[PDB]
């Protein structure tokens, strides 16, 4: 599996661009791509997003009316086309694939991000802290809130844990606030009641420091955490 | 040495026989008579799974209780969340012909087969994003009518070849071959504890192998015609089949002897299919008729009827939970009951 | 020699299955009314749920 | 005339209303429910059940008071019925032209026909065209002869006045109709015969289908003849306008009585809808 | 979104069997059934797709089943016709392989799952049958028979069998066919009596029988 963007770079004030995203190794047709971007050294901002055989498009209305999400199953590409760049749009905009049926975990592969800079209700989710310092081997717990509960009737608590290595793009860790991701190993563990959420590291090893985030995929727009960074 | 040989085979079949009888102290009706009737059982059709274009054939709850497997000869092989009715995957088979599909325990795999000859395995958890053959299973010479997964990596499987397989998935071999039917095998039941399992076959008779050893331990006859289905008790010290002369009967493993007959004067028509509730005091079955005739299992009576298919009901399984139970048919219509 | 062969294996596994033991059917018919008395309970089909635990209402 | 016999011809009246009501309210409902009717003779089936639904709901309700009963229609309301009836019968006329011409392809054609991939979209197409020209037939002559009316009170079609106009409107909606649906049944009869103890058979099964043709056209011809011919006739020695004889009254209820006759004949002779139709009642 | 996948997969399915509605299935039974494969061959089931003037024919050879037919002969109820294969040549071999035909052809035609199934009959290897029948006489297999050596009246006589053995009258057509392997029209037969089963199947389906 293999998401690959292009398109991003230096652009003034007014402009537009279009960023791509070229699927390799995985059946591009079944799966719902998102559009995620991250401000320099600020967070993660779901961008928008369009369903698999482009039923639905969402956009977050910091962006709606300027950007669209397209996409050209055939030649398993993703477009996002941006008009009237202001200096807020500078970021690296991410690929995320997504697939929604019983048991998926939709969030389980990121790119690897573009950058694209400019030249010069919702439920609020909160990260307690924005730093934790510990050594390896000590076991760690990361916590967030949201405003409403993310339980929903089904049973299903719909929060999402990822973990973005420095330098790397991030990775799913926990779907559904309870269910490790698939290749990660089993020390990572979530629990919640349906606004207070925890994300325990038993045996932490040095490989797992990074800012965790905690997302909701409750409701549209699609909210993210402020991200808390495990020092050592 | 053929005529004194085979009397030594009749006489041992007489002390057989002799043997049985002699431990029947008393008919399992004249104990349970003492047992307050279940009374009556009006189960209503809560959902109706409707994307099938031809006869279904088989299918297979999941351990989950809420995933279920069907496969109809349209080629298609469809998994359906049972709570919200959406389809969760939609299989396309090789050969249109199948017979017959399980669900492994674990979730991760799919089986089917029939008149190709060939147990096909399915991931359902692949990274590229959707269902692939992982394995053809090729051994047998006649058409595949059950199969059902031990683990993730065995599986065993009943053939009209007259001869019953166990299967090594990573290898596609198999591990043991059980021989010893005359007739086609027309359906197999795990035990709970996954070491032993009975298959009935067109001989009108149903045999308990040990899968680790390979041999019979015990035969069971009775019936009058074909064994279309068969199916174990819940704590795996009986069984119950359904054949084609309209009779149910349960077997029991101790005993070595069946226990009662569950037919009924207006019923004329063959079983397709036969399951047990939870707790093992229903027994679902279902008929040529058109409808499912719901069992009191212990006092041999008839506690409800699912009439809801418009053709023969080909199918019938239990959730692990006993919440449901479905039906399928050559309507092309599974549906779900509670 | 092939027919002797095949009655010569039947004759073996019958003999098999006839030294094994057998169980009183008055005791082992118990046994199934056991088990049902003890799991009846939990049995959703034979002892109705009410709507709010029934997850197809 | 007594007002018990009058009240006897309303129930007898408003009984068959309500059975062509019926017989199409169950054929829409069969094809709703069942799904498994999404060929092409459905489709056309709904369409003529549904027009002769609404035939039942609106022209004869509309109609016993106005005649039984001395209810005066008001001029639009006069316009209403008249443009509803008119566009309804037309369209039932139309719905049998294009059932016999898909049994005629189907006949002459069963390779094509089975192959040819057939959309919704050419399908209800097909079903607008069909009551668009039932409108085109009748309803702009309608509105445009309202004018032509004299100050009395006459809810009668304008252009019975003129019987060349009567003559165009039969031709148009009874003559073409009836030789278009002669010819098709006529080629399916001539398919059967050309293809085929067992002479006795097929000896017995073309009569059988000839039968079956020739009930089909006659139907069709005696409820639309009658009503046709006697207002070209009275329009022509200019007895149109003006009180109506019982034998003209018969003749204006034997076009009701075919949108009654037509669900009887085309749908619940068809085995899909036979299978529909036991499933739901039973 | 797992609402809106159930409904991306309803498309597809609902799309494949209209695609699987237009084709003719063909039940291959027998004898020279290899040979009409063979003939028609233009692309434990052995499964033969074949397209002669746009139709799209499938073909299902269950030879190598040794099995029960009873527990799967009616995963075949459906099927548009039987191809019965029989060979003319084979009368005085070896209980006598021409009532081993007839009795299998009694049990298909008059089965309860092929009611309405029509059956094309093909009466194979006439060449040899015409040379044998010279040779020896049809007394070896029909013990009563007056056109005792002669290749027209002797196969309309097998011909006459076959078709006296089908007791449902009206209910379905037998389209007989004399055929050498060299015969270069025995698609187009099938062709032929195919179309004449579709039209019946659609005026009896309008009810008009
Ligand atoms: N088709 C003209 C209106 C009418 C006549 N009879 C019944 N309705």
């Amino acid at each position: 599996v293999q998401l690959v963007e292009s398109g991003g770079g230096l652009v003034q004030p007014g402009g537009s661009r279009k960023l791509s995203c070229s699927a390799s190794g995985f059946a591009f047709s079944s799966f719902g791509m998102h559009w995620v971007r991250q401000a320099p050294e600020k967070g993660l901002e779901w961008v928008a997003y369009i369903s698999s055989g482009s039923g639905t498009i969402y956009y977050a209305d910091t962006v709606k009316g300027r950007f669209t999400i397209s996409r050209d199953d055939p030649k398993n590409t993703l477009f996002l086309q941006m008009t009237s760049l202001r200096s807020e749009d500078t970021a690296m905009y991410y690929c995320v694939r997504s697939i929604y049926y019983y048991g998926s975990s939709p969030f389980d592969f990121w790119g690897q991000g573009t950058t694209l800079t400019v030249s010069s209700s919702d439920i609020v989710m909160t990260q307690a802290t924005s730093s934790v310092p510990v050594t390896p081997g000590e076991s760690v717990s990361i916590s967030c809130r949201s405003s409403k509960s993310l339980l929903h009737s089904n049973g299903n608590t719909y929060l999402y844990w990822f973990l973005q290595r420095p330098g790397q793009s991030p990775q799913l860790l926990i779907y559904r606030m309870s269910n490790l991701a698939s290749g990660v190993p089993d020390r990572f563990s979530g629990s919640g009641s349906g606004t207070a959420f925890t994300l325990t590291i038993s045996r932490l090893e040095a490989e797992d420091v990074g800012v965790y985030y905690c997302m909701q995929h409750l409701e549209y727009p699609l909210t993210f955490g402020a991200g808390t960074k495990l020092e050592l | 040495e053929l005529d004194q040989l085979r009397q030594e085979a009749e006489q041992l079949k007489n002390q057989i026989r002799d043997a049985r009888k002699a431990c029947a102290d008393a008919t399992l009706s004249q104990i349970t008579n003492n047992i307050d009737p279940v009374g009556r059982i009006q189960m209503r059709t809560r959902r109706t799974l409707r994307g099938h274009l031809a006869k279904i054939y088989a299918m297979h709850w999941g351990t989950d209780s809420r995933l279920l497997v069907s496969a109809s000869q349209d080629g298609k092989l469809i998994i359906w969340d049972s709570y919200t009715t959406n389809k969760v995957h939609a299989i396309p088979l090789r050969s249109s012909w199948v017979m017959t599909c399980a669900y492994a325990p674990s979730g991760n795999y799919v089986a089917c087969g029939g008149l190709d000859n060939i147990c096909s395995i399915y991931n359902l958890k692949t990274r590229e994003g959707n269902v692939r053959v992982s394995r053809e299973l090729a051994g047998h010479t006649g058409y595949l009518s059950c199969c059902r997964f031990l683990d993730d990596n065995q599986i065993v499987t009943s053939s009209g070849d007259t001869t019953c397989a166990l299967w090594d998935i990573e290898t596609g071999q198999q591990t043991t071959t059980f021989t010893g039917h005359t007739g086609d095998v027309m359906s197999l039941s795990l035990a709970p504890d996954t070491r032993l399992f009975v298959s009935g076959a067109c001989d009108a008779s149903a045999k308990l192998w040990d899968v680790r050893e390979g041999m019979c331990r015990q035969t069971f006859t009775g019936h009058e015609s074909d064994i279309n289905a068969i199916c174990f008790f819940p704590n795996g010290n009986a069984f119950a089949t359904g054949s084609d002369d309209a009779t149910c009967r349960l077997f029991d493993l101790r005993a070595d002897q069946e226990l009662m007959t569950y037919s009924h004067d207006n019923i004329i028509c063959g079983i397709t299919s036969v399951s047990f509730s939870k707790s093992g005091r229903l027994l679902l079955a279902g008929y040529d008729d058109f409808n499912c005739n719901v069992w009191d299992a212990l006092k041999a009576d008839r506690a409800g009827v699912l009439a809801g298919h418009d053709n023969r009901v080909s199918c019938l399984g239990v959730t692990d939970d006993g919440m449901a139970v479905a039906t399928g048919s050559w309507d092309s219509f599974l549906k779900i009951w509670n | 020699t092939a027919s002797i062969a095949q009655a010569r294996k039947l004759v073996e596994q019958l003999k098999m299955e006839a030294n094994i033991d057998r169980i009183k059917v008055s005791k082992a018919a118990a046994d199934l009314m056991a088990y049902c008395e003890a799991h009846a309970k939990e049995d959703p089909l034979l002892t109705p749920v009410p709507a709010s635990e029934n997850p197809f209402r | 005339l007594s007002l018990s016999t009058r009240v006897t011809l309303a129930f007898f009246m408003s009984l068959v209303a309500f059975a062509i009501m019926l017989g199409n309210a169950l054929v829409i409902l069969a094809f709703v429910v069942d799904k498994n009717l999404r060929h092409r003779s459905s489709y056309f089936f709904l369409n003529l059940a549904i027009s002769d639904f609404f035939v039942g709901v609106i022209s004869i309700p509309l109609y016993i008071p106005h005649t039984l009963f001395e209810w005066d229609f008001g001029k639009e309301i006069c316009v209403f019925w008249l443009t509803t009836d008119y566009l309804l019968c037309t369209a039932s006329v139309y719905n049998i032209v294009l059932i016999s011409y898909d049994r005629y392809l189907s006949v002459s054609n069963a390779v094509s026909y089975r192959t040819q991939h057939t959309g919704v979209l050419k399908i209800v197409t097909l079903m607008v065209a069909v009551w668009v020209l039932a409108f085109l037939v009748n309803g702009p002559m309608i509105l445009v002869s309202e004018s032509w009316k004299d100050e009395g009170s006459e809810c009668e079609p304008g252009f019975f006045s003129e019987w060349y106009i009567l003559a165009i409107t039969s031709f148009l909606e009874f003559v073409i109709p009836v030789i278009l649906v002669a010819y098709f049944n006529m080629n399916i009869y001539w398919s059967l015969w050309k293809r085929d103890q067992r002479e006795h058979v097929e000896l017995l099964r073309a009569r059988r289908l000839a039968k079956s043709l020739a009930i089909l056209l006659g139907v069709f011809a005696v409820c639309w003849a009658p009503y046709s011919l006697f207002t070209i006739v009275l329009s022509f020695y200019s007895s149109a306008t003006g009180p109506k004889s019982v034998w003209y009254r018969i003749a204006f209820w034997l076009q009701w009585f075919n949108s009654f006759v037509n669900p009887l004949l085309y749908p619940l002779c068809h085995k899909r809808f036979q299978k529909a139709f036991l499933k739901i009642f039973c | 979104a797992a609402v809106e996948r159930s409904k991306m997969i309803d498309r597809n399915l609902r799309e494949d069997g209209e695609k699987a509605a237009r084709e003719v299935k063909l039940l291959l039974l027998g004898s020279g059934k290899n040979t009409i494969v063979k003939q028609m061959k233009i692309i434990g089931i052995v499964e033969t797709h074949f397209t002669f003037k746009d139709l799209h024919f499938k073909m299902f050879d269950v030879g190598a089943q040794r099995s029960e037919r009873k527990k799967w002969i009616h995963c075949f109820e459906g099927v548009t016709a039987i191809i019965f294969c029989v060979a003319l040549s084979d009368y005085d071999l070896v209980m006598n392989r021409m009532h081993a035909s007839m009795k299998l052809f009694d049990s298909i035609c008059n089965n309860k799952w092929f009611t309405d199934t029509s059956i094309i009959l093909f009466l194979n290897k006439k060449d040899l049958f015409e040379e044998k029948i010279k040779k020896s006489p049809l007394t070896i297999c029909y013990p009563e028979y007056a056109g005792s050596n002669t290749y027209e009246e002797a196969a309309a006589y097998i011909q006459c069998q076959f078709e006296d053995l089908n007791k449902r009258k009206d209910t379905k057509e037998i389209y007989t066919h004399f055929t050498c392997s060299t015969d270069t029209k025995n698609v187009q037969f099938v062709f032929d009596a195919v179309t004449d089963v579709i039209i019946k199947n659609n005026l009896k389906d309008c009810g008009l029988f």
